[PDB]
């Protein structure tokens, strides 16, 4: 990982990149933040019983 | 003449959004890599 050219070199495992189109990796879209929507329960479970 | 060109991702298909599962996939080596080369060849032949 330096420039998209070098990524092709490790992809091909060769220092010579021939003319053409070569698939390097995927495109990952990371989530913005973790969202949590749960029901509201303030009661403790009867573990004593 | 031609068939649907399909490119399968064997990194995401096997392990969804998983780091631990991914490390386990590395133990199996280049198998994932070989699949892309095989399907890539198919897609190229469809244009020929």
């Amino acid at each position: 990982a330096l420039d998209p050219l070098s990524e092709t070199k490790c992809t091909l495992k060769s220092f010579t990149v021939e003319k053409g189109i070569y698939q390097t990796s995927n495109f990952r879209v990371q989530p913005t933040e973790s969202i949590v929507r749960f029901p509201n329960i303030t009661n403790l479970c009867p573990f004593g019983e | 003449v031609s068939m649907t060109k399909t490119s399968v991702d064997c990194t995401m298909y096997i392990c969804g959004d998983s780091t631990e599962c991914s490390n386990l996939l590395l133990q199996y080596g280049s198998f994932c890599t070989q699949l892309n080369r095989a399907l890539t060849g198919i897609a190229v032949e469809q244009d020929k």
